RNA sequence: GCCGUCGCUGGCAGUCGGCAGAGCGAGAAAGAGAGUGGCGCGGACGCUACGCCGCGACGAGUAGGAGGGCCGCUGCGGUG
């Protein structure tokens, strides 16, 4: 959870343009299924319209 | 007035962000997914910023 | 037909966390192994607090870790907290420590290592201690919350310095009868 | 001259009379569905002598002769030559049932292929 | 890691099939079909996988390499062999033992390897 | 959720839960606080004693920004300042106290928990406890009073 | 302290000056997995 | 079952019928099985009896288990400190009432 | 996770609980696998009851 | 050199037979 | 005999293979320890660890409580 190994970018041939990027950290952090499953349930009840009789 | 909408935390949903992009980064669970990735050259796909425009 | 009872046959207790977190879990897996397959009793203590629920594991202080780490015959012991490592801003010098935690708040990590100590997961405890040896196994005071403030003999029963339930604290609220011999009565 | 299991157990059944709901033989409204007696004088919830059966966990199947068919095989539903593939390694323990909705030009491609991998179809000869 | 990458996908992968009682995956360089830590085929460093030739000849047997675990175009190298029955099961059997690749899965490989090439048998 | 809520495990149970004989009937009892000196006494005096009669004074009109305290303890004082500040003067030689200015922080009165490290300071507030007043005179600092 | 020292001195002085069948029990012995591992030798 | 008998027929371990055990004689148990005699049938048994019940139904508690008694290991390793070590030093030890 | 977020007012990534998430290579290594009492995989399955009568 | 090691192995074997023999006459 | 429940908070990461050596159920503490001097290329299954395996006991139920449903119904996000 330190590797931070370096990422090619692509031209718009699909070839690697000879560039690199370090892997941002952003990429190795937790990965929580239910954190997320938590977060998308509760947000996803936010865009709804109220309806009654 | 029944309770439509949901509070979350920001930092659990920042938290809910980090564990997307870090899962987004393993073929495994991006096949596992569903997506046909089985050709891209690498992950994360990085692009050049031509596309932009 | 047998003569016995069976309302007390199933053992309330918990056999695996109710937490549905992965890491968690793969540090479960990691400690059933070593609590099965050695005879450390330490594995036994900290497979079973890995279960335990949220208020089961209070968060222990700087202070309080300090302290206890200070007893004679505890140098260079790694000290164990299964939970929380929180920040104490009471305390002035912070000696230096190897600790291993759930998890310690982010001025907590920084105090520690600023001191010169060593912070691990309990992962690393076991490529380091796989018995346990040389620890300090440390606990957060399960009584440290308002709810214990609020259990015993009822409020309203001799000697009983429960705290009762009000919905505002003043001289309005619940002290005039029952609560001074000047009404009625006291106890 | 069809495909059998890897092991053939005899098979014992507790019972194999299904469990009526009680008065469902003396009301069309009361379908034969189980439907667990909670009356308080009701005779068969009390398990009288001579009276309708309840059913309860001591009627359980053998684990191993669990929910096995009578060739030996365990039938698992398909709705496609890909979901067919799966069996692949268990044909010895599995055979494919091919689903109701599938249309006739499609279960040509299923029996066939289920017949070159060796699994086992239970309903081969259907909308021929 | 593939532990920590199973338990995302041990119950929630578009490749686990839940029916019947049973419980199948159908992701490629599975061996059995199984919803199962050993042997699914996207998790571990080290992968093995047969499956029929393009034409009904053969069988192809996909090894993951091992630098290129992020990058899917070039992760998996594909062998086909068409040889009698008796030496391609030998081939894979060698393919497994004398590496030492994935040696846990070498009877699954040879049991997966006999079905195919029994399928491409002339029916009867 | 209501799919995991009692509801629909009573489903086919008459009663809903209730039981047969005492029923669920509408308002058995009262509603709300009804009783509290009748039926209901028990209740009220085992578990909020105090809840009848009248104690103290009335004051109409009651403005709570007059009465604005908050409080600080002196094992809190230092946190008021960055760490720095502590550093440096406990590290200095001229013998130079820093200026801690708890009204600056959002307190007005201090308070004597905790003890102090020994260290010189001055401390600025609009009251001190007696307790407070000694413990920082006891490290060689001063108290500063502020309207 | 004093005392409790002094009596300790005097304690430690005077303690430091101060210091079914023959056949069934043979066969109990040779049984015996420690005791009987030099006459199990003598058998073999 | 009345109370006293109930809980006496439990110290006993006779919590089924046809339940079986030896009982060591004295003051103190005699009076405890007058108290469940409508409940009981006991009586001396002889070196035969002994033999049979421990032979056909003799039965281990080890570690809380019923284990039936097909090796002498199994004795040992829970009365071996007593130097009871087989069936026959079982049957010696509740023949006898040794130690 | 040694710099704070730059376009949040107060962030920086969420902790990781367990660093090595390798549970193989964990109880492989050499160390747990001195700790370990030796395993028991023999099984003892029941024993018919024979009359020694 | 396992030779070596197989003879620790086998006499170990012997004298825990020794022991089960000893034990045998003693029950006896 | 079989089903389930409970208990053993029981066992299995040792599938440690030709970079090899198969065991740890056994009456009775702790090492199948490490040293220094006096031809063939072969070896079933397993492990959804929320999994698999073993052993022992037990199983009445209104009011009521709790658990599990790969029980069933309608719609939403994903996926097939
Ligand atoms: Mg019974
Ligand atoms: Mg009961
Ligand atoms: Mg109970
Ligand atoms: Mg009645
Ligand atoms: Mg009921
Ligand atoms: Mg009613
Ligand atoms: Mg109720
Ligand atoms: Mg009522
Ligand atoms: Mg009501
Ligand atoms: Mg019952």
């Amino acid at each position: 959870a330190c590797a931070r190994p370096l990422i090619s970018v692509y031209s718009e041939k699909g070839e690697s343009s000879g560039k690199n990027v370090t892997l941002p950290a952003v990429f190795k952090a937790p990965i929580r299924p239910d954190i997320v499953n938590f977060v998308h349930t509760n947000l996803r009840k936010n865009n709804r319209q109220p309806y009654a009789v | 007035w029944r309770r439509w909408h949901r509070r979350v935390n920001t930092t659990q949903k920042r938290y809910a962000i980090c564990s997307a992009l870090a899962a987004s980064a393993l073929p495994a669970l991006v096949m596992s997914k569903g997506h046909r990735i089985e050709e891209v050259p690498e992950l994360p796909l990085v692009v050049e910023d031509k596309v932009e425009g | 037909g047998v003569d016995i009872r069976h309302n007390k046959d199933r053992k309330v207790r918990r056999k695996e966390p109710k937490s549905q977190d992965i890491y968690l879990r793969l540090l479960v897996k990691l400690y059933r192994f070593l609590a099965r397959r050695t005879n450390s009793t330490f594995n036994q203590v900290v497979l079973k607090r890995l279960f335990m629920s949220r208020t089961n594991r209070p968060p222990l202080s700087l202070s309080r870790m300090i302290r206890k780490m200070k007893l004679p015959g505890r140098e260079n012991k790694t000290a164990v907290v299964v939970g929380t490592v929180t920040d104490d801003v009471r305390v002035q010098e912070v000696p230096k420590l190897k600790v291993c935690a759930l998890r310690v708040t982010s001025r907590a990590r920084s105090r520690i290592l600023k001191a010169g100590g060593k912070i691990l997961t309990f992962d690393q405890l076991a490529l380091d201690s796989p018995k346990g040896r040389g620890t300090v196994l440390l606990s957060g005071p399960r009584k440290g919350r308002e709810v214990y403030r609020h259990f015993g003999k009822a409020p309203g029963t001799p000697h009983s310095h429960t705290k009762p339930y009000v919905r505002s604290k003043g001289r309005k609220f619940e002290r005039a009868r029952g609560r001074r011999a000047s009404r009625g009565y006291k106890n | 001259a069809a495909l059998r299991p890897l092991v053939k157990p005899k098979i014992v059944k507790k019972r194999t009379k299904k469990f009526i709901r009680h008065q469902s033989d003396r009301y069309v409204k009361i379908k034969r569905n189980w439907r667990k007696p909670r009356g308080i004088d009701n005779r068969v919830r009390r398990r009288f002598k001579g009276q309708i059966l309840m059913p309860n966990i001591g009627y359980g199947s053998n684990k191993k002769t669990k929910h096995m068919l009578p060739s030996g095989f365990r039938k698992f539903l398909v709705h496609n030559v890909k979901e067919l593939e799966v069996l692949l390694m268990c044909n010895k323990s599995y055979c494919a049932e091919i689903a109701h909705n599938v249309s006739s030009k499609n279960r040509k491609a299923i029996v066939e292929r289920a017949a070159q991998l060796a699994i086992r179809v239970t309903n081969p000869n259907a909308r021929l | 890691s593939a532990h920590l990458q199973w338990m995302v996908v041990r119950n929630c992968s578009s490749f686990l099939i839940k029916r019947n009682k049973q419980t199948y995956s159908t992701e490629p360089n599975n061996l059995k079909a199984r919803n199962s830590f050993r042997y699914n085929g996207l998790i571990h460093r080290k992968t093995v996988g047969v499956e029929p030739a393009a034409d009904g000849k053969g069988v192809v047997v996909v090894m993951k390499r091992r630098s290129g675990q992020r990058k899917p175009a070039t992760s998996y190298v594909r062998t086909t062999i068409n040889k009698n029955a008796r030496a391609t099961l030998s081939s894979i059997r060698h393919m497994i033992r004398k590496n030492k690749y994935h040696p846990d899965l070498r009877m699954a490989a040879i049991r997966r390897a006999s079905a195919i090439l029994r399928s491409q048998k002339p029916v009867m | 959720p209501s799919r995991l809520r009692k509801t629909r495990k009573l489903r086919g149970h008459v009663s809903h839960g209730h039981g047969r004989i005492g029923k669920h009937r509408k308002h058995p009892g009262g509603r709300g606080n009804a009783g509290g000196m009748h039926h209901h006494r028990i209740n009220f005096d085992k578990y909020h004693p105090g809840y009848f009669g009248k104690v103290g004074m009335r004051h109409y009109h009651l403005k709570r920004n007059q009465s604005f305290c908050p409080t600080v303890n002196l094992d809190k004082l230092w946190t008021l300042v960055s760490e720095q500040t502590r550093v440096n003067a406990a590290k200095n030689k001229t013998g130079a106290a820093p200026i801690i200015d708890v009204v600056r922080s959002g307190y007005y009165k201090v308070l004597g928990k905790g003890k102090l490290p020994k260290q010189p300071v001055i401390v600025k507030a609009k009251f001190f406890s007696r307790r407070a007043e000694e413990k920082i005179k006891g490290v060689g600092g001063a108290c500063v009073l502020v309207a | 302290q004093a005392n409790n020292a002094k009596a300790m001195a005097a304690r430690a002085e005077a303690i430091k000056a101060l210091v079914v069948s023959r056949k069934l029990h043979r066969l109990a012995y040779i049984a015996h997995p420690k005791l009987g591992r030099r006459a199990r030798a003598r058998i073999a | 079952v009345s109370p006293k008998v109930r809980k006496v027929l439990q110290l006993l371990r006779l919590r089924q019928i046809f339940n079986g055990t030896f009982v060591k004689l004295n003051k103190a148990s005699i009076n405890m099985l007058r108290i469940v005699e409508p409940y009981i049938a006991w009586g001396y048994p002889n070196l035969k009896s002994v033999n049979e019940l421990i032979y056909k139904r003799g039965y281990g508690k080890i570690n809380k288990k019923r284990i039936a008694l097909t090796d002498n290991t199994l004795i040992a390793r829970s009365l071996g400190k007593y130097n009871i070590i087989c069936m026959e030093d079982l049957i010696h030890e509740i023949y006898t009432v040794g130690k | 996770w040694r710099k704070a977020a730059s376009l949040k007012s107060n962030y920086n990534l969420p902790m990781h609980k367990m660093l090595n998430t390798d549970l193989s290579r964990i109880l492989k290594s050499p160390e747990i696998q001195r700790a370990l009492r030796a395993p028991r995989k023999k099984i003892h399955r029941r024993v018919l009851k024979k009359n020694p009568l | 050199n396992f030779a070596e090691l197989k003879i620790k192995r086998l006499r170990k074997k012997f004298a825990q037979k020794m022991l089960r023999k000893a034990r045998r006459k003693l029950i006896y």
